[PDB]
Formats: structure tokens, C-alpha cells, sequence
């Protein structure tokens, strides 16, 4: 397979899983992916893309405006080898992830394929200018140079974009291949730049595109990003510890696990440490909801269509850890006194839903151990509905406790 | 390593020979002799076990191909064999040595085993006679030497290692039943008979279902067409004694008026299948009937099958698949997926399995403005869950006059209709197994046998199949109830539709509906399961409709009956009455399948109707033997797993054990048992693979760990469902009492163990109380016997069945018996029964609760359960007067547990013998001359609190010890150190734990409290006189 130039030859494909390793080297390259040193290398240079993900437009028109799906616009990368990274997934570089239009996570699956350049695109004879088109408002230009260093100068490519400050790097130009570019050997003197000026009328037919705009609440963008308004924690009790290597053994007895304690004794913020780390180590997708907001606990028919939504999205992505806080409010019993049970009917409003979602958990979990865990947290393991663990959905358990006068202390 | 590979009749002790250049990743001088691991790819959805051989290079191999000895996996090569295997080799080349080793000979070679006089003399024989050598060898369970010869029987602590000869059981065994005659490589002994080769076609060869799909590897020839070959269908050498033109790639066969042309090909030894059978795939099997085909033909006209069809016909086939909006958008791209890459080969007519993934239907499947070439890479990520059938109308062609005997179409083609629904029976599961090969989540398969009810249902449903042919519309309908959940109605009624060739609707009443029964809502329920319905059976098949659940739709209300909530139940059920008579007139047969929880509230005139009621009960310790068999087979635990090391079970288990420790438990149950196990050897294997050393290449299973995850459900169970506070003592710590102790519980052991003497409709001994003074304890020994046997357990607590409500605080009552008959091997334990028993003839005052409560419930536990035997129930108070009539037969209790004072010396001695055991005793002095001290008036509480007394006393001189030491300490400081900056952080056991001696028992014998005073024991003994005296 010869591409429309003769100078590019295409030789391999494959899918592989996106994750976040937290390795990458803006000081020298940005536009680079890296691969496990098992999945071994067809060529240090290729194509990669999102396989793009959403809801199956169930409903005429999707109630929204957007007709069709923008297409893949796939990004040429320089590919180099680490044994740091479980097999068929990919560390996607932080500029990049932009340049996929998604905040960075381990999640959707990255197209591959595996690519040839011949002698006919070597370095020099075709000193091409770039134009670098402001997409958004910025200082009076600085100049180009600046950014054949700024960039890295590893790689570039026809038509990219980079949201962080809204610049388009694009040319079409005849005297050059319009294709896939060398850059990290290529001299300063073998290249050229336009700083283009804004312009209204330019922009706004990219705007016609999918823009959930990734920083539309005020934070200095992605400039300086502040907003931080979390840190570490302060490890007291070991069971993280304990329950992180558990969560994430190959293979579970059941695919829930109850978190209980009382009140204020700090269930919130030792799941959202939990997260991180769990999102940081062994490439587990997290989602996360509050019993608060999704007040649909009124009705059944949109709450159904919530549960199959994180079904659904939960087995797209890879192995991923579900997680509820306050989940009494969502499923408990809704009268903590048995009382008149309905007459003994017992099928009050709220043990439907549950019913509905560990069915619909169950058949997924049969199918393989990994695709999806549940992490509940309540007041009480037995004050949450006894039809949770009828079922035998749950097994293994912990509990916080008062933190002991030692580490108690030293949490002070 | 994707080695090559190669056999040889070599046998089962000859060494593997090593390809020549792979030696220089594997050969090196540290190792003596090389030996590595075999894992030759078997026909299977899963991986190869770990064998291990004896190796050598070889010094003519070509690259990357290594020579074998055939013996291990118990054939001679009499046929063409796999050509790779997936070797590795063995890092240090260390292998573990067996511990166990045993061999099955023949009896007339082991009375020459006899005649060698002496284990050494054996093994110095032996040992030469068999070729072996000194702890060069490496062996395995289930090798077999020679034919009549060293069965290996069981080996440890690995099912396979070396054999240290200097010390290994080498253990005996005669094969006094000859079983090894049975035993054989798969040689024939003689030519098959009668030869057919030159006949046009050949007979009395079957078909036979795949155990499961193969794949485009292990088929030797491989010729490189992008879709020429799907039906891949197969058989071994027998076929060249049939087909004598070359083992043909393609081969045709017609009955029953029906055309197939299929792709046929060899089969290798490393096998399990039987002889003299077409091994058939899915799609052959659904286009022949149930109806066996025994024939073959040859031809050579697959160039006539028509390379242009310019159009193309089909339809899909009715099922419950196929109505719902949340699956068509699905099935509509899975048509795409299809007809890619599904060359056409075959007759009009014909079934085309297809298969998808459920969890898909929200999903957009990234191709629709994608293209390129992803499609079969999400297809490599993607693993089906749930196949419908595709029926193959005829096309209508212009191309060419034949149309009907064969077409091929080709996505090149631009055709396809949907001509609504045709309507075909479904395979019957006993030839079609077709679960299997897709490897959906099974069904349990159930025997005929064994679930009675079973086979009554799957009768009745049978009647209705039967009937057509009679005309008769039977209109077969049934309704499935069980005393408690989780019984797997649906999972049994799933079983028999399968097994009977049967369509299944299948809806979930909990799920159905967007809201209960409520005011202005029934058209909103009703009208669902109405459309649901009418959107397929009337269409299509048999007519078979599951409802679960229905009580959540059914059900009747007893009192808060107001208007607004009765008038809509009550023209529900009714609403919904008439639409099931209107499908039972309306369709044929219309076989209604229900099912519910709580049988009592199922609307009687809703039931009226309804005729086989069948209970399923739970499972007997006969039927759980099977349930284990399912979940411990091999499929059933190598799946949903991914990593490549296998799981199994091994021989040291046996589920003879389980079922003796598994009843009152659930299939569901016995499950979460198995996969807990399961959990546990994972953990375990990873742990042991954190440290360098031998460990199996596969996960093992052991009878402690599920006995131990056997008690771990039991437990669960009783927190959830059960009481509190379990069973949990040891016997061993009731002392003193005697053969009153005896015969307590013998007569509670007997009934429970001995059930040959019990098994009968007579009364037997089913309750007892207890009355002796405070300080002698009962409540521990109630709790001690139901240890003793296992008993289930419930504790009334005293008071606790009083309520508020007069008019429904008895329903306690009827609870105590619910959960009783809920348990039934259970104790039942009243506690200061007292509170729930003045005297029966109380007052002339008004008739209050406190009497219409306990004469009610006196009544009844003599009135029920005195039928349904199996509970027990026990009561103490220690007062006897107060419950003056209910020792009388009415009450039934009848039994004269003066559990009072103690009368013996040693008795006595006993208690603290018992009690005292936890902490260290002090013998310096002895300790009868403590009982010799004692004033014969006290119990196990005043024996109790001496020793308490001595041993708190004995902890304050420890303390006042180093308090001591401390203060030292501090003025040998600043003294005003932090309390915890010595002693603690030293943790001084010397300065701090266990210390006593029994001056400080003499000392603490005095201070004793007898508030037991002797007027009080003179005065029940009194009552005695008149209680028991008799
Ligand atoms: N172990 C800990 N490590 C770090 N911070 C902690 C820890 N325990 C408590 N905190 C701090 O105290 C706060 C109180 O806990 P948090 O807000 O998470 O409670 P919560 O689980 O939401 O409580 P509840 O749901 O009972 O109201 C935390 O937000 C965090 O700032
Ligand atoms: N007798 C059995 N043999 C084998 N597997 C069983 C058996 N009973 C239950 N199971 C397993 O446990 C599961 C029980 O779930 P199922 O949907 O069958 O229950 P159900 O009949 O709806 O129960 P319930 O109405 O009591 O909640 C089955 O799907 C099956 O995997
Ligand atoms: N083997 C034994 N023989 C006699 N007494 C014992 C024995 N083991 C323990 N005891 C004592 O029996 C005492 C229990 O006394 P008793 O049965 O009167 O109390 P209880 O269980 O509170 O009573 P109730 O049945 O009224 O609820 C315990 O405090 C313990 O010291
Ligand atoms: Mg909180
Ligand atoms: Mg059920
Ligand atoms: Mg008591």
C-alpha cells in the first residue's frame, strides 16, 4: 500500500486503550505517543485517532442541533518504546490529548497505524512556510521562531490545533507534501512561519464543529489553571491500603464492595483519594455521582435511562470502579421502620431501581471479571436495603473507625 | 514461543529433542539435563495445561521445530498431529519434586510386584524393568505407562514434579478390578471394517454437534481466500476409507428433499471426539431437522455455485430478540456486519446463525462516518452475548435460471429485503448443545431424573408440542411458586424451553412498568405487556410466555383499603384476567408461565383459573451434588477470566464433603461459595508468585478453603437473614454439669444425626424449659447444644414481641414460626419466658394483652409445627411458680430441668477446671483443696467471680510491680517522661502480661457474695417437691 504520494507506505494497524503514566518530555517533544516495549514496534512513525464515542441517537434528532459526527482528522505521531506500560495501552501525550478535544483520561480506545517514509521526504528541499493562525484572542503576536522551540521540534503535521491558547497550525501550500512533516533534525533555516492575524470570519466555520468548550469556567485557562482546591490526604489508617489492592486483584468473588461508617467520620474525601490513586496506578476509568443531583429519584423511566446510560458507558470504556455516595438516599429503604410494608407488598418505589441495576451489573459481570466494579458508601451495612445482599451482590466490607490518639494526632 | 512441532513413538520416558537453534536462547551448563514446558494446543475455547518433559537438543530439526514423544498425551501417531505448541522454557530449569507418588498394575504383574521380596529389591528391579533413571525423572497424574501397567493415581503436593527415589512414597496398588482393561491409546486393533473407497456415497457415518468452535489455525491446510471456507466443517481419517478421492475439500449431501454442500477437512489426534461421525457445525445443524442424517456423496461442483447473484432475499426469524426499538438498531447494523464477509456458499432456505453483543444497543459502533478499516479490529475487542437466526428467502435472480440449489453473494452486491418475519421451530438442546459453541453464560443443564417437578413441567409443556398433531388446543398453563427466593424458577423454565426445541418469551415484571399500581395507571401498565405480547406470538411459534415476579402486578389489599388505593388493584387484576383469556382464546395453546414469591397473596380469583401450582422445592444434598459438579466443571470457571494460566479443580476434593457441609443453602449460595473459592487460589497464587520458587503453571483448589468459604456463607446468611450472635462457643467450657448433661443432649442429638429412629410421623420430644435458681448457666448451654449440632438459632429476647398496636402485636408470633419453618433444622429460645408467661390463669381483672399474647402463642406452638417437625424450641426462667399451668401436657414443655445447685465435690472442682482455662492456671498448689475450702453453696457465677477476683488481684500486684520499676525509672529521669515513653514502648512482657499463683485465690475465697441465700433454694426445692417429686 502506496498513499497518494509515493514518498509514504502504510504498514500495519492496530487499537489500543488510552491510559494516563504521567510520562512525558515537553522540553523536547509533545506530538509523540509511546507503546509497550511488548507490542513490538512495525516503525518509530504513524497515524493514530479516537475512535469516537456517544449515545446512540435514540430519539429523532437527538433533541439537539448536530446533525452528523465530525470526522476522525487523525494525527500523525512519532512512536518510541517503554517497558513502563501494561500491554495494548498507549500513553497519549499530554499536548495531545487536546489536540483530541478531550480532557485528558484513561479511557477511549486511540486508533494505530503503522507507517513508512521513503527518501522522497528527507531532510530539506522543500523549505515550506506554517501558518500559526490565532483561534482566539491573544497579546500582540509573538513571534514564530519561538514556537519551532516551543513546540518541542520533534513533529508537526497539516491542519493541527492546539485549544490551551487557541493557535491552528496549518498550511496548504504547493513546493511541499502537505503530508506528515519531519522536524526534529530539520535546521531553523528549512522552515517558516506566518503569525495570522485573527479573523472572525475564519474561525467561526471551525466553531461549526463539536465544542464543549473545555475551560468555559473562568480559571486563566489552561495558562494557570486557577482553580486547585485539593491536596493530598493524610494516610491515617492503612485502609486504603488494604482496600486498593483488593479492588484491583485479576479477578473478585463479586463486583460490589460496601463502605460504611458514621456520620462525618470522612467517607468523601477518602474516596476521592481513592480515585486518584486508583486513577493513577493501574488504569482503572472511574465515574462518579452524587445522590444529590440526579433528582430524577421522583420517577422511574429517566432514572432507568441513567442506570443504562453507566452501564453502557462503563462497558465501552476499559475496566472501570463505579462509585455512589450516600447511596441510602438513591436506594435505601425508604422507611428505615418496616411499618405496614405496603401492606406486605415489601416492593416499595426504591428497591425497583436497585433490582433493575444489579440485573443489568450481573449480566455484565458474568461475561468477564474486570468490565465493571460498584463501590457503594451509607451510613450503615445493615441499614442499606437487605435486597442487596440477598442477591449475594456484596461480600467483602470495611469500616472506618475513630481514628486512634496516635494518628489521630498526627493528622492534627 | 509459536514453536513447531513434531511426534514421535518414542515413549512416555524418551526425552524431547530441541530444535537446533532455539538451544542457544535455552542451552546453557547449568543444568545437567533440560527440561521444559509442553503445551500443545488442544481443540478448546481455552488454553493448554502445563506439562513438563525431559529434554535434549536436537542436532537435525529444522528451525524452530521440535520432536516429541507421543505417550504423554496418551496416543501412538497412527494419525497426522498438530504441527505447534506454545513451549517455553524454564528459567533455572528447577522443578518441584512430589511427595505422593502411586501406580495401578494389572494383578498378575503385581504378584510379581509381590514376589520382589522388599521396597528396595522392588524399586532396584523396577525401576530398570521400566527404563527409568534416579532422579533424572518428571512425571504426572494421569500418566499411564503401559497398557495394564503404572496408572498414576494421585500425586502432592503438585499433581506433577520429580521424584526424589531416596524418599517419595512409592506407593502400591492392585488393580483387583481390572479397570485398566478399559484403558487404550486410541490404536486400532484391527482394519476397520468393510471398506466403501470408489463408492459414490457412504453410509452409517453420523453427525455430531461441535463442543465448540475451532479456529482458522488449527486447521492444517489454510489456503489464503479472504471468505471461501465459514462452514469449516470436519472429520477425521475414518472419512479416506469413505471418500477415497484425496480427503476433499468440499463434499455435498441431500435427504429429506434438503441440498448441503460442505467444506470438509482432517482431524488430528489430540482429540477427544468419538469415531465414525461428522463433527458438525452450528449452521449445519440448524438447517437439518432434529432428524438424524446418515449420508455422504461426493462431488466436485462447488465451480457451478453462482459467482453473481444480482439480488439478494432474506428474512429474519420471529423471536423475542427481534421487538424492541432498543435492539433494532442493533440488529439493523448487524445485518451490515453480516452480510461483510459472508460469502454466500449454500441452498435458499437456509438458517445463517448471527450473534451480538447485548450490551452494545446505546453505542455508536464507530463505523457510520468512520469507514477506513476498523471494523473487524472492534470485532477483535468486542465478544458476543445473545444469536438470533436468519432465514435465507430465496432469491429472485436474473443472472441465472438456477437460482435455487446454491447462490454466492458478494458484498460487491447491492441488494437485501425484509419481508417482515418467518416463523421455524428452534433446535432442541440434546442435539444442538448450541450454547456451547457461542459460549454464552450456560444453562444449568438439568437431568430428567432428579428434579422430579422438572420433568413434570417440561411434560406439560410437552402435552401442548404433542397435541398439535391431535388438533386438540390444550391451553397448558402453570404457575410457579417457592417458600423463599432465589430458587432459579426462571433459570429451570429457561432449561426446559432449551431442552424441548421450544421458543420462550421471557418479561420481568419488576422492570416492565413505569410505575405500581397507582390511580389513572392501569391502561399504563396493562396495555404494555398487551402490545409486548401481540408484537410477536400471534406471529410466531409455539406459544410459550414467562412472566417473573407477577405479585408485584397481582396483588390484593386486606385492610387500608381505602377507594383510592382498591377500586385500581382491584380492576387490574381483572383488567389483566381478561387479556389473558383473550390470548388463550385468541392464539393456540398460549401457555402462560407464571411465576411469584409469597404464594398466599397471588389474587385467588386470578388463581382460580390457574391448575398445576407446582412448589419447587429447595434443593435436597442429593441435588446439590450436581449444582457442585455444574460450577466446578472446567467451562464453567475457564471463563470470564482472560488471563492465560487455566483454573481447575484436583483430585484431592471431593463433593461427597460439600454436600455433607452445604444444606440450607441456595443455588446462589453455592455459587458465591465457588467463586469466594476461586478468589481465594487466585490470591494465593499471585502471593506465592511474588516469591522466586516452584508454583504451578495453573490454580488449585483445596477442601479447606471451601469449607472455610462454606462457613463464611453460612454466616452471611445468618447476618442477614438469620440472628445475630451465632452459635459460637465451645462446649468444653460448660463443666460440672453431668449426666444431666447426658441425657440433655442426647436427646437433642439424637433427632438431629440418627434420623433412621426419627424418620416417622410420631411425636418427638420437640420442646423443653429450664428452671433452676440464677448462677447455674443456661442461656450458655443453649447456645453451647445448638453449637454441638449446627442448629439454626433465634433469640426472643425477652419482651420484645410487645407492640403498640393492639390487633397486630401477635404478629411476632406468627414470625417466630416463619422463621422457623424458614430454618428448619433450628432452635428456638425463649429467654426469661417470664416475660411472656404469668400464670395461665392470671386475673379477674380484664382479659389484657399480656394474656391474649401468651395463650395465643402457647396455643399455637402446640398446635403447629407439632406437624411439620423439625423445630425446637427451649426456654428458662428462674422462677417456677409463675409458670404454674403450662407445665402440664396443653403446654407440652413436660420436662424437669432442675439445672439447680451443684452436689459434688469434684463436680464442683470442674467449674473452675472449665472456666479458668483461658488464662494460665497456677499448680504449684494443687487445686482441689480450693473445693475443699468452699462452703458447699456455690455456682459457676460465685466460681467465676473467685477466680475473677484472684486474677484481677494477681494483675494489680503486676501493676503495683512496675509502677514501682516506672518511678525508678522517672527518677532516673527528669521524672515527667509521657507515661507511654518506657515500659509501653518496650512492651515488657516480663513487667506487664499473665501473672498469678493461688495464694491469691485463698486470699480472694472470702469476699464472695451468696444472694442465692439457702431459705430461696429450700423454697424451690419445695416447689420440686410438687414440680417433680412427682
Ligand atoms: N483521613 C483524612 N485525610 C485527609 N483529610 C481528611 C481526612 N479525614 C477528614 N479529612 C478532612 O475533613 C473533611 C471532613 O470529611 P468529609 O468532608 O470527606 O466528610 P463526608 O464523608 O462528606 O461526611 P458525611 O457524608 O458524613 O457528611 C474532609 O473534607 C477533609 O478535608
Ligand atoms: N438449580 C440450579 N442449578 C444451577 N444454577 C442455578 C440453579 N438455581 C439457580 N442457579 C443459578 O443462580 C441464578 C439464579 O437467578 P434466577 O434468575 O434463575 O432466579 P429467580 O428464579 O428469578 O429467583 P428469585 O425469583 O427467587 O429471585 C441462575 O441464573 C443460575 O445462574
Ligand atoms: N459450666 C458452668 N456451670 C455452671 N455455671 C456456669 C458454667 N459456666 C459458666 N457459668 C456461669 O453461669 C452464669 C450464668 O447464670 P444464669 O444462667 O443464671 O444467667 P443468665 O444467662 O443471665 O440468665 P437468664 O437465663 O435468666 O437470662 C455465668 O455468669 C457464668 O459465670
Ligand atoms: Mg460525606
Ligand atoms: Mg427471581
Ligand atoms: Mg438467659
Amino acid at each position: 500500500t502506496i498513499l497518494k504520494n509515493g514518498a509514504i507506505q502504510l504498514l500495519k494497524k492496530v487499537i489500543l486503550r488510552s491510559t494516563v503514566c504521567k510520562m512525558d518530555f515537553p522540553k523536547d517533544n509533545l506530538f509523540v505517543v509511546y507503546i509497550s516495549d511488548g507490542a513490538q514496534l512495525p516503525s518509530q512513525k504513524g497515524y493514530a485517532s479516537i475512535v469516537k464515542c456517544s449515545l446512540r441517537q435514540s430519539k429523532k434528532s437527538d433533541s439537539d442541533n448536530k446533525s452528523v459526527g465530525i470526522p476522525s482528522k487523525k494525527i500523525g505521531v512519532f512512536i518510541k518504546c517503554d517497558s513502563q506500560i501494561p500491554e495494548n495501552h498507549i500513553a497519549l501525550s499530554s499536548h495531545l490529548w487536546d489536540a483530541f478535544f478531550t480532557h485528558p483520561m484513561n479511557g477511549a480506545k486511540i486508533k494505530l497505524e503503522f507507517l513508512q517514509m521513503n527518501q522522497a521526504n528527507i531532510i530539506s528541499g522543500r523549505n515550506a512556510t506554517v501558518n500559526i493562525k490565532y483561534f482566539g484572542k491573544d497579546v500582540p503576536t509573538k513571534s514564530g521562531d519561538q514556537y519551532s522551540k516551543l513546540l518541542g521540534g520533534s513533529l508537526l503535521t497539516n491542519n493541527l490545533i492546539l485549544p490551551t491558547e487557541q493557535i491552528i497550525i496549518e498550511i496548504k501550500k504547493g513546493e511541499s507534501e502537505q503530508q506528515l512533516c519531519n522536524l526534529n533534525e530539520i535546521s531553523n533555516e528549512s522552515v517558516q512561519w506566518k503569525v495570522t492575524q485573527m479573523g472572525k470570519e475564519e474561525v467561526k466555520d471551525i466553531i461549526e464543529r463539536h465544542l464543549p468548550k473545555h475551560y468555559h469556567v473562568k480559571e486563566t485557562g489552561e495558562v494557570s489553571r486557577t482553580s486547585k482546591d485539593e491536596d493530598d490526604f493524610i494516610t491515617v489508617n492503612s485502609i486504603k491500603k488494604e482496600m486498593v489492592n483488593y479492588l484491583t486483584s485479576p479477578i473478585i468473588a463479586t463486583p460490589a464492595i460496601i463502605l460504611d461508617g458514621k456520620q462525618g467520620i470522612g467517607k468523601t474525601r477518602l474516596l476521592k483519594e481513592l480515585i486518584n490513586e486508583v486513577e493513577k496506578d493501574h488504569h482503572i476509568f472511574v465515574k462518579y455521582a452524587d445522590c444529590e443531583t440526579l433528582h430524577e429519584t421522583s420517577n422511574l423511566d429517566k432514572t432507568q435511562k441513567l442506570i443504562m446510560e453507566w452501564c453502557s458507558f462503563c462497558y465501552w470504556y476499559g475496566p472501570s470502579l463505579i462509585v455512589l455516595d450516600n447511596v441510602e438516599a438513591l436506594f435505601g429503604k425508604p422507611q428505615a421502620n418496616d411499618g405496614d410494608p405496603s401492606n406486605n407488598g415489601q416492593w416499595d418505589n426504591a428497591s425497583k431501581l436497585l433490582n433493575f441495576f444489579i440485573n443489568q451489573v450481573t449480566k455484565i459481570f458474568n461475561k468477564d471479571n474486570k468490565r465493571i466494579r460498584v463501590l457503594f458508601s451509607g451510613k450503615q451495612k445493615t441499614q442499606i436495603n437487605p435486597l442487596l445482599f440477598d442477591k449475594h451482590f456484596v461480600s467483602e466490607t470495611w469500616s472506618l473507625r475513630a481514628p486512634d490518639k496516635h494518628a489521630r494526632a498526627k493528622l492534627l | 514461543m509459536k514453536a513447531s512441532l513434531t511426534f514421535s513413538l518414542s515413549g512416555i520416558y524418551a526425552p524431547c529433542s530441541i530444535s537446533r537453534d532455539i538451544y542457544l536462547e535455552y542451552g546453557d551448563k547449568k543444568a545437567e539435563c533440560l527440561y521444559g514446558t509442553i503445551r500443545l494446543p488442544q481443540y478448546g475455547p481455552g488454553c493448554t495445561p502445563g506439562k513438563i518433559v525431559h529434554c535434549v537438543l536436537d542436532d537435525s530439526l529444522p528451525f524452530c521445530s521440535i520432536v516429541v514423544p507421543s505417550k504423554l498425551f496418551g496416543f501412538m501417531p497412527t494419525q497426522p498431529t498438530m504441527d505447534f505448541c506454545y513451549f517455553e522454557p524454564i528459567l533455572d530449569n528447577v522443578v518441584p519434586v512430589l511427595d505422593s507418588v502411586t501406580f495401578l498394575i494389572n494383578e498378575q504383574l503385581y504378584s510379581k510386584l509381590m514376589d520382589l521380596p522388599q521396597e528396595m529389591q522392588q524399586i532396584q528391579f523396577l525401576h530398570y524393568k521400566y527404563n527409568i533413571n534416579s532422579m533424572e525423572t518428571v512425571v504426572h497424574s494421569r500418566d499411564i505407562l503401559t497398557s495394564g501397567l503404572c496408572q498414576i493415581l494421585n500425586c502432592s503436593p503438585f499433581p506433577q514434579g520429580l521424584v526424589d527415589f531416596t524418599e517419595t512414597q512409592l506407593i502400591l496398588v492392585n488393580d483387583t478390578e481390572q479397570k485398566l482393561s478399559a484403558l487404550k491409546y486410541a490404536n486400532e486393533d484391527e482394519e476397520y471394517a468393510l471398506p466403501k473407497i470408489g463408492t459414490n456415497s457412504a453410509l452409517s457415518i453420523d453427525l455430531e454437534s461441535l463442543p465448540c468452535t475451532i479456529s482458522r489455525d488449527l486447521l492444517r491446510p489454510a489456503p489464503h481466500i479472504n471468505d471461501d471456507n465459514s462452514i469449516y466443517a470436519f472429520t477425521d481419517a475414518e472419512t479416506l476409507l469413505r471418500l477415497d478421492v484425496t480427503s476433499g475439500s468440499f463434499i455435498t449431501v441431500s435427504n429429506m428433499g434438503c441440498v448441503r454442500l460442505v467444506k470438509l477437512f482432517v482431524l488430528l489426534l489430540p482429540n477427544g471426539f468419538k469415531k465414525r461421525t461428522i463433527y458438525a457445525p452450528p449452521k449445519i445443524i440448524a438447517s437439518f431437522p432434529d432428524c438424524s442424517v446418515v449420508t455422504i456423496s461426493k462431488s466436485n461442483i462447488g465451480h457451478t455455485d453462482i459467482p453473481i447473484a444480482n439480488q439478494v432475499f432474506i428474512s429474519r426469524v420471529g423471536g423475542w430478540l427481534q421487538s424492541q426499538k432498543c435492539f433494532q438498531n442493533i440488529i439493523l447494523t448487524t445485518l451490515k456486519k453480516f452480510f461483510s464477509e459472508s460469502k454466500r456458499i449454500l441452498c435458499q432456505n437456509d438458517l445463517i446463525p448471527i450473534a451480538f453483543d447485548s450490551s452494545m444497543a446505546d453505542l455508536n459502533i464507530a463505523e457510520e462516518n468512520d469507514e477506513s478499516d476498523d471494523e473487524d479490529e472492534l470485532g477483535q475487542y468486542y465478544k458476543n452475548d445473545s444469536l438470533v437466526w436468519f432465514f435465507v428467502t430465496s432469491a429472485e435472480l436474473d443472472c441465472f435460471s438456477k437460482d435455487n440449489s446454491h447462490f454466492i453473494i458478494d458484498p460487491n452486491r447491492t441488494k437485501l429485503i425484509t419481508t417482515n418475519i418467518t416463523n421455524r421451530r428452534p433446535l432442541p438442546l440434546s442435539r444442538s448443545n448450541l450454547q456451547r459453541y457461542y459460549g454464552f453464560a450456560e444453562t444449568f443443564y438439568y437431568d430428567l431424573h432428579i428434579f422430579p417437578y422438572v420433568r413434570q413441567l417440561v411434560n406439560i409443556l410437552e402435552t401442548s408440542f404433542n397435541c398439535s398433531q391431535r388438533g386438540i388446543t390444550l391451553n397448558a398453563s402453570v404457575l410457579l411458586h417457592s417458600t423463599t427466593n432465589n430458587v432459579g424458577k426462571a433459570t429451570m423454565v429457561r432449561f426446559a424451553s432449551k431442552y424441548l426445541g421450544i421458543h420462550l418469551l421471557e418479561i420481568d415484571c419488576l422492570s416492565l412498568t413505569s410505575n405500581s399500581r397507582q390511580l389513572d395507571s392501569t391502561s399504563k401498565i396493562i396495555g404494555y405487556i398487551r402490545a409486548k405480547c401481540e408484537n410477536v406470538l400471534p406471529y410466531a411459534s409455539p406459544a410459550v410466555i414467562f412472566l417473573a415476579h407477577l405479585d408485584s402486578i397481582l396483588l390484593d389489599v386486606n385492610a387500608n383499603q381505602d377507594p383510592e388505593a382498591i377500586k385500581l388493584q382491584k380492576s387490574i387484576n381483572f383488567e389483566m384476567s381478561k387479556l389473558l383469556d383473550d390470548f388463550t382464546f385468541k392464539f393456540p395453546g398460549t401457555t402462560f408461565v407464571g411465576s411469584v414469591n409469597n404464594i398466599d397473596n397471588v389474587p385467588s380469583s386470578f388463581r382460580s383459573h390457574m391448575r398445576f401450582e407446582i412448589l419447587v422445592p429447595v434443593p435436597s444434598e442429593a441435588q446439590r451434588l450436581r449444582i457442585f459438579q455444574w460450577y466446578l466443571s472446567s467451562h464453567e470457571l475457564n471463563r470470564d477470566v482472560q488471563q492465560k494460566v487455566p483454573v481447575s479443580y484436583m483430585d484431592n476434593i471431593s463433593f461427597s464433603s460439600l454436600s455433607s457441609y452445604s444444606a440450607g443453602l441456595t443455588p446462589l449460595d453455592i455459587k458465591s461459595i465457588v467463586e469466594t473459592a476461586r478468589m481465594t487460589a487466585t490470591a494465593r497464587f499471585y502471593q506465592e508468585s511474588k516469591k522466586c520458587g516452584w508454583l504451578p503453571q495453573s490454580i488449585l483448589i483445596t477442601q479447606e478453603d471451601l469449607s472455610k468459604a462454606t462457613s463464611k456463607a453460612r454466616n452471611e446468611f445468618s447476618v442477614s437473614i438469620g440472628a445475630p450472635q451465632i452459635p459460637n462457643v465451645t462446649w468444653d467450657d460448660i463443666g460440672g454439669i453431668d449426666f444431666v448433661k447426658g441425657e440433655i443432649l442426647d436427646t437433642i442429638d439424637m433427632p438431629l444425626k440418627h434420623p433412621e429412629l426419627f424418620t416417622s410421623g410420631m411425636k418427638k420430644r420437640s420442646g423443653i424449659l429450664f428452671y433452676g435458681p440464677p448462677g447455674t448457666g443456661k442461656t450458655l448451654m443453649a447456645k453451647a447444644i445448638a453449637t454441638n449440632f449446627s442448629l439454626n438459632f433465634f433469640s426472643v429476647k425477652g419482651p420484645e414481641l410487645l407492640n403498640m398496636y393492639i390487633g397486630e402485636s401477635e404478629a411476632n408470633v406468627r414470625r417466630v414460626f416463619q422463621k422457623a419453618r424458614e430454618a428448619k433444622p433450628c432452635v428456638i429460645f425463649f429467654d426469661q419466658i417470664d416475660s411472656v408467661a404469668p400464670k395461665r390463669g392470671n386475673q379477674g381483672d380484664s382479659g389484657g394483652v399480656m394474656d391474649r399474647i401468651v395463650s395465643q402463642l402457647l396455643a399455637e406452638l402446640d398446635g403447629m409445627s407439632t406437624d411439620a417437625d423439625g423445630v425446637f424450641v427451649i426456654g428458662a426462667t428462674n422462677r417456677p411458680d409463675l409458670l404454674d399451668e403450662a407445665l402440664l401436657r396443653p403446654g407440652r414443655f413436660d420436662k424437669l430441668l432442675y439445672l439447680g445447685i451443684p452436689d459434688t465435690d469434684t463436680k464442683q472442682l470442674n467449674i473452675l477446671e472449665a472456666l479458668t482455662r483461658k488464662f494460665v492456671l497456677d499448680n504449684d498448689v494443687k487445686l482441689i483443696e480450693l473445693a475443699k475450702l468452699c462452703p458447699f453453696n456455690y455456682t459457676g457465677a460465685d466460681f467465676y467471680a473467685l477466680c475473677s477476683d484472684a486474677m484481677l488481684n494477681a494483675m494489680s500486684r503486676i501493676a503495683r510491680m512496675v509502677e514501682k520499676k516506672v518511678s525508678q525509672h522517672n527518677e532516673l529521669t527528669g521524672e515527667n517522661i509521657s507515661t507511654r515513653r518506657w515500659f509501653d514502648k518496650i512492651a515488657t512482657k516480663e513487667d506487664t502480661k499473665v501473672v498469678v499463683k493461688m495464694e491469691d485465690f485463698l486470699k480472694a475465697q472470702e469476699q464472695l457474695t451468696p444472694s442465692v441465700s439457702r431459705a430461696e433454694l429450700n423454697h424451690y426445692e419445695a416447689v420440686r417437691a410438687n414440680f417433680e417429686g412427682a
